[PDB]
C-alpha cells in the first residue's frame, strides 16, 4: 500500500537507491567454494604385512567443525570429482627412517577387497613383502619415499566412480532388504572409493588426508547449521579479528 | 585567485548507500566567517593554526550545523578563505593549506589548535594545496576542496578529512601590533544520510 | 638441448588454494547423466529467494498484548553476528566468510486471528547515540507504519548505510564497520479484539530474506567454537 | 569454477576428470 | 621581466638549453619502485600446540630506517597487492630439526580469530596436534619442510582484501564511537590481512617477512622524511660511496 | 615423454628483486572502486610541480640589513647532500636514488614590507677555483639581477655542467661528479625602507623547484643514519 | 610496473591478482 | 587407448614406439 | 654476439639487459 | 640421424653443433 515513501502514510516505506555491484557475488559460487585443499581426516598407515584394511573416502558423515564439514550438509544431493593430498607427518625422531617407502593404492567405488602379504621382493636375505593390492595395477598405485623427501607428500586426482548419478547425502529409506539399524541413511557406493596406505613406518607415522572436489554440483538447498552458540538478548555476538578494538 | 584541492567538487551521491539521500541546498550549508587568531611578534616560524574541518566551531555554523546533527552521515566540499589583516608596513608570510587527515594535534583531534611543526614538514607544506600569503603582495589565500578520504563519504563526528594548515614563514615584522588571521568557510555540495531520532 | 631451469625458492612448499589442478590416475570415465531438479549454482540465490525466520527469547515471532504503548518490541544491532539472526539461513551463510554487503528484507506476519487487529511502527535507527528507547524517541526516523487489517504481512528493508564498502560478517567490541545501526518494531497502538477474553495476544512472525543487493565476500575457515 | 592455469589443460578434459552424457 | 640574456638587464636571466632526457625519468615510477621484494619486518613461530597469536601485515607503521618504511609515508592513501617470502632462519645447531614441518596460513582483512589445538594427527603412540586453523581450507595454508630444504622458504601472492577502496595511511579521526587513545588514526582493516606461523621449531628459529606490492597506486603526495642529520653551514653532507677519493 | 631438463647452477637462490612474480593462492578477489583525488604516478611529478623550502641556519628565509654590501649573503655547495637542501622535498627525494640529472629552479620570494625595497646579484659559480667572496668576485659570472619592486619573487635555474651524463646524489669528498658548482645571493644594494626603526632588515623566502630535464635513477637502499 | 617475463601470465589476469570495477 | 597429455608427442611417433608397414 | 637459445628472450629485451638511446 | 625429440632445438642449429660451407 502508497510504498514510494514521505507522507506518514500506512503502507507507504521510505525509499531505497538500492546499491551497485563489485565482486559479482563469484565467492559463493558452490562450484569455487568447492575448488581447493581441505584437512579433511587424519588417520595412521598399515604394515606392509598382515591382512589389512581399506579406508574410505566419505565426507558425508561430518559433526567435526569444519566449514567443509557442514556445506557438504546444506545440500540433499552432491556430485564432484575428487583431489588428493596425502603428506605422512612424523611421530617419533625422524632419523629412524632411512628408506620410508610408502604404497597407497586407489580404489573405485565398489571394488574387490580382501588383502594379505603376496608379493615377495627379495635380495639377500631379509627380503620384504608387499601386499596383495598394494600391488601396482588397474587401480593406481602410487609409492613415494620419505627420506629427506624435501615434502613428505604425494598427491592426484581421481573421477566420480559411484554408479549412482548423484549421491544422496540424506537417505530416507534403507540400502538393503534387511531394513536394520546401521543400514538407514545408507545407501552403498555413498562415496569416492577407497585407499590403502601401507609402509616399514606405519608406526613412526601419521597421515594427513585432503581434498580438493572439483565441479561441484549440489541439488536441492537444506537448513544449513548455526555453528556458534545462540547469544543473549539485543546483543551481538563479539567474537576476536584483524579488526577490533586494540 | 582561486586553487582547488586535488579536484573540483562532484555532487555525487554516496557509492556506499542503498539508504534515502538529502543534498543540501547553499541556503541551508550556507557561509560562515570567524576569525582564526591574532598572528604576533613573537611567535617564531614553524608555527600554526591548525583548522580541521569543521569540528570544534561546528556547533557554531547553525543552519548547516542543524542538519549535520541529525543525520549519520555527510560528503561535502569546502569553499574557505583565510584573510590576514595587516598594513604595508608589516613584513612577513605564511603559507596556508589544506590537508588530507592531517595528524599530529596531540589528539586534541578536531579541535582547532596551534603548534609549531617538526621542520621537515613547514619546509614540505608546499607539497600539498596551499596558496601564499606575502605581507607585500597580497592579503588572501582562497582555496575551494572537494569530498575525499577512504570512504566515499564519512561521519564528520569522527573524521574530518580536511583541515587547514596556517603556517607562519617568515615572522612578523614590523609595526608593534599583530595581524589578526581570519576565515570564511562554507559547505559545498553538502549531502546526508540516516536521520538519527529525537534528543530525549 | 635439456631446457634451462631455475628452482624458484618455494619450490617443494605445499599450499592449499593453488588455481591449478593435480596429476589424473583414473581417465576415461564418463559419467551416469542426472536430471535431479533444484541444482543450485551460487549460494546467495538461495539466500536471496528464501525467508528465514528470526531468533527471539527462542521462538521466531513477537508478540502483542492489549497493553503496550512506546516499549519497544523488537531490537536487534544490525550486525551480521547478532542475536535474532542466529537462528536463521543468512546469518549462518554469511559465517562462511569475512564481509557481507547490502540491505535485508524483513516479513513480519501477524497471525494473530482475524476478530483481531493492531498496528506497529518498524523503524531503523542509525548507529551514532546511544538506542531509543521509546516510539516517540524513534519516529524521528527512518520507519513506515504497518496496520494489520490491510495487510496481513509486510517486508521492510534495513539499508545498507556505511563508509564501509563492505561490512563485518564477524562483528565484535563495537568499530565502524562493526554495525550498520538497529531494527526495532514498537507497538503503534495495541490489541483490539472481538472479545479480550479469548484473544489477549498476537504473535507476528518475522523472517529475513537477503537483500537484492547483497552479496559475501572472503571465504573463511573456523575458529572455535564460541 | 576456480581452475586458472593455462597448463590446467596440461592433461586432457578426457583424461584429467569425469563426462557427463 | 627581459628574460633571455646578455645585458647586465634587471630581471633579464641569461639562456639554459635545457637538456635531453636518456631514463625517462622511469625509475621514479611508483608502481615500479614498489614491484620489488623487500625485508620488512622480523618475527618468530608459534608451538603447534598453546593457543597461539595471528600476526598482522601493517606496513604503515614505519619508523625503522628502511627506504620502504618513508615511501609508504610518502602518501596519503595506498593500494596495491601482497606478496610474499618467509624465509626462517636458524637460532640454533641445524642438526635439532631432522623433520621441520612448517604450518603457515594467511587471514584476508577480516577474519575470524581463536585457535586452539584442534587438528590431530596420530601414529604409533607419540601424536602430533596441529592448530585450530592451522588446517588446510578456506584461507590458503602453506606448509613446507626444513630439513636440508636448499632454501628454508616458502612464499606467495595475495591480493588487497581490506574493505576500505583504498587504505588511509593517516587518520584525521577514530575507527570506533569509544574516541579512545589507541582508536586515533587507526580506522580497522586498514592493511592486508594476517599469517600464523606454526611449527615443531618454533624455539630454533625466527622467520624473515618479506613484502613485494604489486599494482602501486598512491594518493595524495605527503612531505618525505629527511633521513639523515642536517649537515653544518656552506658545507655538504660527506658520505661513503661506489666513488670516491680511494 | 618426460622433457629434458637442465637444473640452473642458482636454481634454489632467492634473489630480491626479481623481474617475476609468485604463485596466487586467493583468486577471484574483485575490488571496488576508488574515486580518491590525486593519484599520482611518478615522483619526479611532485618533484617537478612542486616548491619546496630551502634551510638556512634553521630558518627557511634569508635576511638583508640596511647594512651588507659584498659579503656574500646566500652560498651552497651545489650538490644534492647539500646543507640548504637538508630540509627540502627534491633533495630528499634524492636519497632514494644515487644519480640525480638537470637543472633546478629557485624561487626567491622577498617578504619585506611595502614600505621596503633591495636588489641582490643572485650568481652560479662553475666548480673549478676556490669559492668567490665579494659580488665584484661573482659578477663576472652567471648571474642576474633582482630589484624587488619590479617583481616581489623571482625564479633562478642552476644548470647542469658537467662531462658527467649523470651526477651523485650521495656527494662526498670532493670528485669530478660530486658537485656541478655554488649558488649565491648576493646583496647588491641595502635594505631603503620609509623608516628605518620599522623596517631594518627583510626576508626573502628561498623555494626549490625540480628541474625540467631533471630525473633521477638506480634505486638504492638506506645505510647508518649519518 | 616491474612484471616483465613471458611466464607472467602463467596463471590468468583473474586468478593471479585483484580486479578493480 | 590411454595416451593423453600434450607432451605424450614430445617424442616422435618414430622416435617413441615402433612402426607397421 | 653468443646469446643463443630461444629461451634466451626468456626475459624481455627491456628487462634482461640495458638500453642505449 | 638419431636426434627425435623437438627440444632438439632447444639451441640453435648454429650454436648447438658444427657448420660446413
Ligand atoms: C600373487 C602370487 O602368486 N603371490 C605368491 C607369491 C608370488 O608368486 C611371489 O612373491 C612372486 O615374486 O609367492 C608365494 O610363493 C612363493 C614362495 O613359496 C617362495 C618360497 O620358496 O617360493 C616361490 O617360488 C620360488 C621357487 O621356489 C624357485 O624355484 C624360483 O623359481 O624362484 C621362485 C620365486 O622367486 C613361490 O612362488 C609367496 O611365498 O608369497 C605365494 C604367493 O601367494
Ligand atoms: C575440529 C575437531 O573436531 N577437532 C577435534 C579433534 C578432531 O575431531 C580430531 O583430531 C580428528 O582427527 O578431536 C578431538 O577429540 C578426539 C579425542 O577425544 C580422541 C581421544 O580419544 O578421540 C577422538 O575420537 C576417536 C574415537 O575415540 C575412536 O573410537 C575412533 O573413532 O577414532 C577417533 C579419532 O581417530 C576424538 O574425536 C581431540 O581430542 O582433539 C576434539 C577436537 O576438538
Amino acid at each position: 500500500v502508497t510504498n514510494v515513501g514521505e507522507d506518514g502514510e500506512p503502507g507507504e516505506t521510505e525509499p531505497r537507491h538500492a546499491l551497485s555491484p563489485v565482486d559479482m557475488h563469484v565467492h559463493t559460487d558452490v562450484s569455487f567454494l568447492l575448488d581447493r585443499f581441505f584437512d579433511v581426516e587424519t588417520l595412521e598407515l598399515s604394515n606392509l604385512t598382515g591382512s589389512p584394511a581399506t579406508h574410505v573416502l566419505d565426507p558425508f558423515g561430518s559433526t567435526a567443525q569444519l566449514a567443509w564439514a557442514r556445506l557438504l550438509n546444506t545440500c540433499t544431493y552432491f556430485f564432484s570429482d575428487l583431489e588428493l593430498s596425502i603428506q605422512f607427518k612424523f611421530t617419533t625422531t625422524p632419523s629412524s627412517v632411512g628408506e620410508g617407502f610408502v604404497w597407497v593404492k586407489w580404489f573405485p567405488v565398489g571394488a574387490p577387497t580382501k588383502t594379505t602379504d603376496a608379493w615377495q621382493l627379495e635380495g639377500g636375505g631379509n627380503s620384504v613383502r608387499i601386499q596383495q593390492l598394494a600391488v601396482a595395477g588397474m587401480s593406481p598405485t602410487v609409492v613415494f619415499k620419505i627420506a629427506g623427501s624435501r615434502s613428505q607428500a604425494c598427491g592426484f586426482s581421481v573421477p566420480y566412480t559411484s554408479m549412482w548419478r548423484v549421491v544422496p547425502v540424506f537417505y530416507n529409506g534403507w540400502g538393503a532388504p534387511t531394513k536394520e539399524k546401521a543400514t538407514y541413511n545408507w545407501l552403498p557406493g555413498a562415496h569416492f572409493g577407497s585407499i590403502l596406505l601401507t609402509s616399514d613406518a606405519h608406526d613412526k607415522g601419521g597421515c594427513y588426508l585432503r581434498y580438493r572436489f572439483p565441479r561441484a554440483n549440489m541439488y536441492c538447498p537444506r537448513p544449513i547449521p548455526p555453528a556458534f552458540t545462540r547469544p543473549a538478548d539485543k546483543t551481538r555476538h563479539k567474537f576476536p579479528t584483524n579488526i577490533n578494538k586494540q | 585567485g582561486t586553487t582547488y584541492c586535488y579536484s573540483k567538487p562532484d555532487g555525487r551521491p554516496p557509492s556506499t548507500v542503498s539508504d534515502p539521500v538529502t543534498r543540501l541546498g547553499p541556503t541551508l550549508s550556507r557561509h560562515y566567517t570567524f576569525k582564526v587568531g591574532e598572528w604576533p611578534h613573537s611567535q617564531s616560524h614553524g608555527h600554526a593554526w591548525i583548522c580541521p574541518l569543521p569540528s570544534d566551531k561546528l556547533k557554531k555554523m547553525g543552519s548547516f550545523h542543524e542538519v549535520v546533527k541529525a543525520h549519520h552521515l555527510v560528503k561535502n566540499g569546502w569553499d574557505v578563505v583565510v584573510q590576514v589583516n595587516a598594513s604595508f608596513a608589516h613584513s612577513g608570510a605564511l603559507c596556508v593549506a589544506a590537508v588530507p587527515e592531517y595528524e599530529h594535534t596531540h589528539e586534541k583531534a578536531l579541535k582547532w589548535s596551534e603548534l609549531e611543526e617538526p621542520a621537515y614538514t613547514y619546509q614540505q607544506l608546499s607539497v600539498f594545496p596551499h596558496q601564499l600569503l606575502n605581507l607585500r603582495t597580497n592579503s588572501s589565500v582562497h582555496l575551494v576542496m572537494p569530498y575525499i578520504g577512504p570512504g566515499p563519504t564519512t561521519n564528520l563526528t569522527l573524521h574530518n578529512p580536511w583541515t587547514i594548515v596556517i603556517l607562519i614563514l617568515s615572522e612578523l615584522t614590523g609595526p608593534g601590533q599583530t595581524v589578526p588571521v581570519t576565515m570564511s568557510v562554507a559547505p559545498i555540495d553538502a549531502m546526508v544520510n540516516g536521520p538519527l531520532p529525537n534528543p530525549e | 638441448a635439456p631446457i634451462r631451469v631455475v628452482s624458484v625458492p618455494e619450490s617443494d612448499s605445499f599450499m592449499s588454494s593453488v588455481p591449478d589442478n593435480s596429476t589424473p590416475l583414473y581417465p576415461k570415465v564418463v559419467v551416469p547423466p542426472r536430471q535431479v531438479p533444484g541444482r543450485f549454482t551460487n549460494f546467495i540465490d538461495v539466500a536471496k529467494q528464501t525467508y528465514s525466520f528470526c531468533s527471539i527469547s527462542g521462538k521466531p515471532y513477537f508478540e502483542v498484548t492489549n497493553t503496550s504503548g512506546d516499549e519497544p518490541l523488537f531490537q536487534m544491532d544490525v550486525s551480521l553476528s547478532a542475536a535474532e539472526l542466529h537462528g536463521t539461513y543468512v546469518a549462518s551463510l554469511s559465517s562462511f566468510f569475512a564481509q557481507y554487503r547490502g540491505s535485508l528484507n524483513f516479513y513480519f506476519i501477524f497471525t494473530g486471528a482475524a476478530a483481531t487487529k493492531a498496528k506497529f511502527l518498524v523503524a531503523f535507527v542509525p548507529p551514532h547515540s546511544a538506542a531509543p528507547k521509546t516510539r516517540d524517541e524513534a519516529m524521528a526516523c527512518i520507519h513506515a507504519v504497518w496496520d494489520v487489517g490491510l495487510n496481513s504481512a509486510f517486508s521492510f528493508n534495513v539499508p545498507y548505510s556505511s563508509p564501509a564498502d563492505f561490512m563485518a560478517v564477524y562483528s565484535a567490541e563495537a568499530t565502524v564497520v562493526n554495525v550498520s545501526g538497529w531494527l526495532q518494531v514498537y507497538a503503534l497502538t495495541a490489541l483490539t479484539s472481538t472479545d479480550i477474553a479469548v484473544n489477549s495476544k498476537g504473535r507476528v512472525l518475522v523472517a529475513v530474506s537477503a537483500g537484492p543487493d547483497f552479496s559475501l565476500r572472503h571465504p573463511v575457515d573456523l575458529p572455535d567454537k564460541q | 569454477g576456480n581452475s586458472g592455469s593455462i597448463v590446467q589443460n596440461f592433461y586432457m578434459q578426457q583424461y584429467q576428470n569425469s563426462i557427463d552424457a
